[PDB]
RNA sequence: AAAUUGAAGAGUUUGAUCAUGGCUCAGAUUGAACGCUGGCGGCAGGCCUAACACAUGCAAGUCGAACGGUAACAGGAAGAAGCUUGCUUCUUUGCUGACGAGUGGCGGACGGGUGAGUAAUGUCUGGGAAACUGCCUGAUGGAGGGGGAUAACUACUGGAAACGGUAGCUAAUACCGCAUAACGUCGCAAGACCAAAGAGGGGGACCUUCGGGCCUCUUGCCAUCGGAUGUGCCCAGAUGGGAUUAGCUAGUAGGUGGGGUAACGGCUCACCUAGGCGACGAUCCCUAGCUGGUCUGAGAGGAUGACCAGCCACACUGGAACUGAGACACGGUCCAGACUCCUACGGGAGGCAGCAGUGGGGAAUAUUGCACAAUGGGCGCAAGCCUGAUGCAGCCAUGCCGCGUGUAUGAAGAAGGCCUUCGGGUUGUAAAGUACUUUCAGCGGGGAGGAAGGGAGUAAAGUUAAUACCUUUGCUCAUUGACGUUACCCGCAGAAGAAGCACCGGCUAACUCCGUGCCAGCAGCCGCGGUAAUACGGAGGGUGCAAGCGUUAAUCGGAAUUACUGGGCGUAAAGCGCACGCAGGCGGUUUGUUAAGUCAGAUGUGAAAUCCCCGGGCUCAACCUGGGAACUGCAUCUGAUACUGG
């Protein structure tokens, strides 16, 4: 119910990069972005409509690391809320708690986030969780387990944090620590390279 | 929980004798008295003995079929069972079924105890039974009781070791077993039999000798815990006798049984690969502890309790939904409703304790020959010996309609029985069926027609033949030609046949492009080779696919614009058909080489046999026990062989085959076919 | 039976059956003395009838025989032919 | 404030095009099955076929506070004490707790299962009149006094068993008279007639028939009028297909009169009349349990009725009645029939479409489990008993949901594999190595909630005569959990126990090499394969999904391809050869009236669950749940009169 294969076979795939790395280094010297992967990955053939609608749906998929059940039911909450589809659905996949996480800086990437939330290390409001897509709430507050505050992984991700780009809506305190969900992104903070229009259409064939 | 087994204490005992030798009459009193004393089938019960001094054994029964066709069945029942009283008339003697039971018992180092029986049938003695013993099973036998009285005067028997001529009274079998003096008459026999008992239960223990050289008077508790100790080592072949009709020395051998016969403890412990890939010798110990292992057998039915399967425990202690890895299917099944039988009536059993045996009932998976292993799949045990069919009937059911239910029940009659097979024939499909005996076909037939519904006539199987040339016939000339309005195909043909030597050509066909030049445009190679593929296959003569023939392609024609592969294919057979007629073929039947075993007295009835199946033998083998005889008797003439063997052989001699080389037909057999 | 409670009931129906049965002539003979009476057209022999059925079939009624119902329309159908005879 | 904010196309007829038209595909869904593979947990679901046959265990008992009574256990005591440092009171009694069997009361008509029958005598919707109704509830009054019998029991006797028979005895809230007779029944009145039962707790004075009466509390009984609940009956509309089914009907349609039913009624009989249904489909034939709902669809609609809830019908087959408030009765009776079993051969016994299970059938569907702790039911004053309902557990990836199978770092990019224009590219930061982490699994310990109540004691109040008993309210105490080794929390050790399936010619995301050579094979459609096959088989690479993935079956969609919304008929399929004409469909124009259609308002219904909206609780989610909306369908009343109809 994860991936566990090569991580930047996806960045590859759609040719941009994903964040899948922890960014220490830079991804063009660590690995070739502009070939696809494989032995074709010279050759780039003209893709079809139905393929750059399959490619965005696959690359919103792998940037949040949510299978396609999961995926599929996030459209259809999305489609059943009141507003536009499109931004319902990223809407959703912000309030994840790997995303509000790895987003205030306590893991480097989803997969130390998918760790720090799925070992106990994360509690919200106080509350212990280890689901990787609980829903975040606004004026929720996250914060390290004291038991985890003395681990390696957690202070190295803080430096990563300032390393890109703070994100308005998480406040965090790394003093102790910490983080609060003020409330949720309008579309206007996320990155504009996701074109959410193509997967209405591509779920609503 | 608890196991409450007195373990060691329980025995495990099969009965095993000649046809018609009593065995399943003295079992059912064997039973009788076990009963009262309270107060194949598995039959457990708790003996404690004729004098009952010995704390309740749990001793279990499991009768084995004396008839030659059900060996698998006997043998069964022999490794499941440490322990095995073989049974002996007294009249008869040793037969030779009792001689060909007893040795694969010794393959399998099973300690044996033997009860004479039908002593008061007139014209038996048992001194008498006691030299045939170790004459024909070459073991000393001392004899554990003398009986004294012979047909009408015989009353009773004397213990040879305890000194008492017992005499049980006649209003009942078992209620009084009173001891008195030997006879007056048979002291004098029992003097020399006592003494002759303790020196060889010395030598036995070898300390005992000691004792016996210096000649103190030997302990009896002390000579009866060496004569057990031999039997756990598997040597006396110990001998007590009885008339079961009579109600008289059943008893005697359940006793012997339990204080001589080993236990399960005692027997030496089974061993196998504890994995698949590596032979792994682990020899798990008969301990509770030990991982649970068990193996199924005689898988049976009944249709109120479902499918019933017997399982021998050795180690561990199985409880109830506990789910058991099948070594051999590699799949695990869970234990239901574990029931064991107490002869009289069933009582179910939550779980079964190590060394006993119970029926787990539906378990699918369980089948005869199952390694029921824990679900971690701990050491698999040994396999065992499955016997090949000897006499093959074909089967044919005897309407269109039956042959569903025809081909389901005889696939389930192989499943209790893994000797029994059936298999359909490649050619004229017939469902040809091999059993281990004669009698068994009968058996299975029999309770086809009741069991399954379903009636099907015996029929002998069909030969099938190749059918091949004899002389070369060369320039056999063969021209098509379809010139008709629209599109003509033309494509002649000359080519040339000549026989193969069997051994030349494993295939038996050839096709040399011998075509000088280019006599054939290349492309009408093949075809023509594919038109004498088809006729070859199907025979001319007598439909039979022709073997070691011999053609190859010199000479041919074909017109500018009319050449086609398909009309050069059609030629070449109709150059197959001339070159064949002008051959003069000749069918050829399955001439398979036979090897048989038998007795060196029998040895001119069986070449008798041999010679007139028109097989002509080509060697012999004077094998010390028996000669070895080869012969290459016709396939088609040998049908049935195995009962006719028998009895030239008194039923002790068995064959082996393996086709040979398909040779010509003599001029009445080959006419015979082709009309 | 295979209920100890079903093998009870099974005998006291029977009882009450014939008990019923004997009451339910016995009350049905009255109706038929005074019909009988009424066809044969003397009045005051019907009235006689009629008032010996009386208490009857009220009895009956009340008892748990019949219904006080069927007890009224009884002796209600009865009233009015004696008096179409008089 | 929120309560549908909702519609996609592609391939294939041709040398090419347009059209028509079928076939196929992309979606969703399932009580699924099979193939390959498989870690965990939550919730749910699980014989669709043979309404086929059934071994075995259980599924409806309870009441001593109705009665006789003591078979059984414990208590109690007359007495040689069965006995001796009296350990013990072994012969006796209902005297006590309590209770086998028996009479009696209530329950057994509920709960549970199945869908054979049933095209309407059922179901749904809305009404209605000629009815009954145990238990529960309100009120008004009675509850007086007698009789005979019968189990059980005792004796005898028959039988293998099932089970009886003969005679004698004994009760009761068992049964039966007499008294009583009103707001009850009949009648119009006058009048006539109809019932009942006791039991238990406690006690002051008195009287003793030294048994008790007696006094009060509770509870039970009888009558009548109500309430509620349940059921019976009636009507209209709707609820499949076939005309290659056109006539059907003789208690048939109606009336009088008698009988019958709790009640109206040809319900039934006698007589009288000749009617009744039917083209708006009677009759006959096939199929079928109906609904809320479920699946799909933008909607209309199409399919469907498994789980959950309502109703109906059945209980081996056919028929019948009895008991009862209620049955023509799953674990009751009687008869007949098919089948099976026991037997001493004389006769008897049985009915899993209750739960579990077996055989059989089938592609296919589970344990011969635990507990009444919770909720519900039956009995009982309660305590308690019973409860295969139910609550749980077991089995199965059968669905939905969640999680894990690690995490960063890591190069000229090791080895090997593969392609190679031999230069290199690719697998690939992927691996190894470095550091880190321990979710779930495992091992050890700790430990919620489902628990409300019931029991003993005591205080207060009622209450009487009262301090008593009984009830109501608190207070003190000792206890009540199948699940359960519970969820959950903590400690431990180590990447250690955990990834497969399909596809890669186009439709459709994803390409090369080797084998093979119209063969082997593939294929949903077009089609591919006869020596460079991106289409077959293998291998590298990739793609999609993921503890699942595929295939098959089945439904709807796309299909505007039955077109009501929403199609056509000159030549593609399709205008009767032509006309007359009954039923039917439709109808010029003006005024009046009616108010049937039509429209507006209101009222009552449209069960709950489900679907949808706003919230709430399981750590999230599925799941559960509060309110709302919706169910705009039916019926009634009032009103409007433009259009249609009269
Ligand atoms: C070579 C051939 N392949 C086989 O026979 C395949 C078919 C499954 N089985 C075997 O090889 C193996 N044995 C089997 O499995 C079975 C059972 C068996 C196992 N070992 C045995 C030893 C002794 C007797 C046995 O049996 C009691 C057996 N026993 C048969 O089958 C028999 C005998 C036989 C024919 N051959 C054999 C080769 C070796 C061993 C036995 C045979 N059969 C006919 O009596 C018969 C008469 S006519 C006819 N069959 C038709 C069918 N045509 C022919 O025989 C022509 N032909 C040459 C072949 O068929
Ligand atoms: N006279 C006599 N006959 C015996 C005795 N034991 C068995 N038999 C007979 O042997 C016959 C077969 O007995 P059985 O147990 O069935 O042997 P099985 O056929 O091998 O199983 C029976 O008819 C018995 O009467 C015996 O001790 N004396
Ligand atoms: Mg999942
Ligand atoms: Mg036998
Ligand atoms: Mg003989
Ligand atoms: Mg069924
Ligand atoms: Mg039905
Ligand atoms: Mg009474
Ligand atoms: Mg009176
Ligand atoms: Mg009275
Ligand atoms: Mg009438
Ligand atoms: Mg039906
Ligand atoms: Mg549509
Ligand atoms: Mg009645
Ligand atoms: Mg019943
Ligand atoms: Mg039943
Ligand atoms: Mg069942
Ligand atoms: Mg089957
Ligand atoms: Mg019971
Ligand atoms: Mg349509
Ligand atoms: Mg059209
Ligand atoms: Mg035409
Ligand atoms: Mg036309
Ligand atoms: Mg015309
Ligand atoms: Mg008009
Ligand atoms: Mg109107
Ligand atoms: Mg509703």
């Amino acid at each position: 119910a994860r991936y566990l294969g090569p991580k930047l076979k996806l960045s590859r795939r759609e040719g941009t990069d994903l964040f899948l790395k922890s960014g220490v280094r830079a991804i063009d010297t660590k690995c070739k972005i502009e070939q696809a992967p494989g032995q074709h990955g010279a050759r780039k053939p003209r893709l079809s409509d139905y393929g750059v609608q399959l490619r965005e749906k696959q690359k919103v998929r792998r940037i949040y690391g949510v299978l396609e059940r999961q995926f599929r039911n996030y459209y259809k909450e999305a489609a059943r809320l009141k507003g536009n589809t499109g931004e319902n659905l990223l809407a959703l996949l912000e309030g994840r708690l790997d995303n509000v996480v790895y987003r205030m800086g306590f893991g480097a990437t989803r997969a130390e986030a998918r760790q720090l939330v799925s070992h106990k290390a994360i509690m919200v409001n106080g509350r212990v969780v280890n689901i990787a897509s609980y829903q975040v709430s606004p004026n929720d507050v996250v914060s390290i387990r004291e038991k985890a505050k003395k681990q390696s992984r957690v202070k190295a991700a803080l430096e990563l944090a300032e390393q890109r780009e703070k994100p308005t809506w998480l406040e965090v305190d790394a003093g102790k620590m910490e983080g609060t969900f003020k409330r949720k992104p309008e579309r206007s903070d996320l990155s504009a390279d996701i074109n959410e229009h193509l997967i209405v259409e591509l779920y609503s064939k | 929980s608890a196991r409450t087994t007195p373990i060691a204490r329980y025995r495990n005992i099969g009965i095993s004798a000649h046809i018609d030798a009593g065995k399943t009459t003295t079992t059912e009193r064997i039973l009788f008295y076990t009963g009262v004393n309270h107060k194949s089938a598995a039959t457990t019960a708790f003996w404690s003995g004729m004098a009952k001094q010995y704390e309740p054994h749990r001793i279990n029964i499991i009768d084995t079929p004396g008839h030659v066709d059900f060996t698998i069945e006997v043998e069964r029942s022999m490794r499941v069972l440490d322990g095995a009283v073989m049974v002996y008339c007294a009249v008869g003697g040793v037969q030779p079924q009792s001689e060909t039971v007893w040795r694969q018992a010794n393959k399998y180092k099973v300690p044996r105890i033997a009860f004479v029986n039908k002593m008061d049938r007139m014209g038996a003695n048992f001194l008498k039974v006691v030299n045939q013993i170790k004459t024909r099973l070459g073991a000393n036998p001392v004899p554990l009781q003398l009986a004294i009285g012979a047909e009408e005067h015989f009353t009773g028997v004397v213990d040879l070791v305890k000194m008492k001529a017992i005499n049980w009274n006649d209003a009942d079998q078992g209620v009084t077993f009173e001891y008195e003096d030997i006879p007056a008459d048979m002291v004098e026999l029992a003097n020399e039999w006592h003494q002759n008992l303790i020196e060889s239960a010395a030598e036995a223990s070898e300390e005992l000798m000691e004792k016996t050289l210096g000649g103190e008077e030997l302990t009896e508790a002390e000579i009866k815990g060496a004569l057990r100790q031999r039997v756990l080592d598997n040597e006396i072949i110990l001998v007590t006798c009885g008339s079961a009709f009579k109600n008289k020395g059943v008893q005697a051998m359940l006793d012997a049984v339990i204080d001589y016969l080993p236990s399960p403890v005692d027997v030496p412990a089974i061993n196998g690969i504890l994995d698949d890939g590596k032979d792994t010798p682990a020899e798990r110990h008969a301990s509770d502890d030990e991982p649970f292992s068990a193996l199924a057998f005689k898988i049976a039915t009944d249709p109120f309790v479902g499918n019933l399967t017997f399982f021998r425990v050795y180690s561990g202690v199985v409880n109830s939904g506990d789910t058991v890895l099948n070594s051999v299917k590699a799949a695990r099944e869970r234990f239901g409703r574990i029931v064991q039988m107490h002869a009289n009536k069933r009582e179910e059993i939550k779980e079964v304790r190590a060394g006993d045996i119970a029926a787990a009932i539906g378990l699918k998976d369980v089948t005869t020959g199952d390694t029921l292993c824990d679900p971690d799949a701990p050491i698999i045990l040994e396999r065992m010996e499955f016997p090949e069919p000897v006499i093959s009937i074909a089967v044919e059911p005897k309407t269109k309609a039956d042959q569903e239910k025809m081909g389901l029940a005889l696939g389930r009659l192989a499943k209790e029985d893994p000797s029994f097979r059936v298999w359909t024939d490649e050619e004229s499909n017939q469902t040809i069926i091999a059993g281990m005996g004669e009698l068994h076909l009968d058996i299975i037939v029999d309770r086809m027609k009741r069991e399954f519904n379903v009636e099907a006539n015996v029929g002998k199987p069909q030969v099938a033949y190749r059918e091949t040339i004899r002389q070369k016939v060369t320039d056999v000339e063969g021209k098509h030609a379809k010139q008709s309005g629209g599109r003509g195909q033309y494509g002649h043909v000359v080519i040339d046949m000549y026989p193969l030597e069997p051994g030349s050509n494993p295939k038996g066909y050839e096709f040399i492009n011998d075509i000088k030049g280019g006599v054939i445009p290349g492309e009408y190679i093949p075809a023509v080779d594919k038109g004498i593929q088809e006729q070859l296959k199907a025979g001319p003569l007598a439909g039979y696919p022709v073997v070691d023939m011999g053609i190859r392609l010199h000479f041919g024609s074909y017109h500018d614009v009319d050449s086609s592969e398909l009309a050069f294919k059609l030629a070449a057979s109709i150059a197959f058909k001339e070159g064949f007629k002008k051959a003069k073929p000749v069918l050829l039947e399955p001439i398979m080489k036979v090897e048989v075993e038998t007795p060196e007295e029998n040895t001119g009835d069986v070449i008798g046999d041999l010679s007139r199946r028109r097989g002509m033998l080509k060697g012999q083998e004077s094998e010390v026990t028996g000669v070895k005889i080869h012969a290459e008797v016709p396939l088609s003439e040998m049908f049935g062989y195995a009962t006719q063997l028998r009895s030239l052989t008194k039923g002790r001699a068995s064959y082996t085959m393996e086709f040979l080389k398909y040779d010509e037909a003599p001029s009445n057999v080959a006419q015979a076919v082709i009309e | 039976a295979n209920i100890k409670s079903a093998k009870k009931r099974a005998i006291q129906s029977e009882k009450a059956r014939k008990h019923n049965a004997s009451r339910r002539s016995m009350m049905r003979t009255f109706i038929k003395k005074v019909y009988a009476a009424i066809e044969a057209g003397d009045k005051a022999a019907a009235q006689k009838a009629f008032n010996e059925m009386q208490p009857i079939v009220d009895r009956q009624a009340a008892k748990g025989l019949i219904h006080k119902n069927k007890a009224a329309r009884h002796k209600a159908n009865l009233t009015a032919q004696i008096n179409k005879l008089a």
